[PDB]
């Protein structure tokens, strides 16, 4: 899938 | 447009009743997981549309999102606590489903899970 990328959680 | 409606959130015709569980559900459970600071992805609906996200409808067929959730309880949509955790439960499945697992919003689906069900294990009566 395309995904949601990065959510910046470390 | 890539976005469906969203999910009702009033339930037609049914009666009001107010139970300790669904007064914890919105107040101590719903509460809780919306503060914290992983909550933000599943705060609406998946936005495919604002997110580019042109497969995820196509795979998940039953949306959830707390937001949903979070009026359904205010609109006193749920009959008992069982049809909210459903809820809860499928808004986490979709995550997981759609996501490759490791990615950064499974692992906010994992944390705010874990703290979903150390408070079901806490409802009242
Ligand atoms: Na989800």
């Amino acid at each position: 899938v395309i995904g949601k990328g990065g959510k910046n959680i470390k | 447009s890539m976005n469906p409606p969203p999910p009702e959130t009033s339930n037609p015709n049914k009666p009001k009743r107010q139970t300790n569980q669904l007064q914890y559900l919105l107040r101590v459970v719903l509460k809780t997981l919306w503060k914290h600071q992983f909550a933000w992805p599943f705060q609406q609906p998946v936005d495919a549309v604002k997110l580019n996200l042109p497969d995820y409808y196509k795979i998940i067929k039953t949306p959830m999102d707390m937001g949903t959730i979070k009026k359904r309880l205010e609109n006193n949509y749920y009959w008992n606590a069982q049809e909210c955790i459903q809820d809860f439960n499928t808004m986490f499945t979709n995550c997981y489903i759609y996501n490759k697992p490791g990615d950064d919003i499974v692992l906010m689906a994992e944390a705010l899970e874990k703290l979903f069900l150390q408070k079901i294990n806490e409802l009242p009566t």
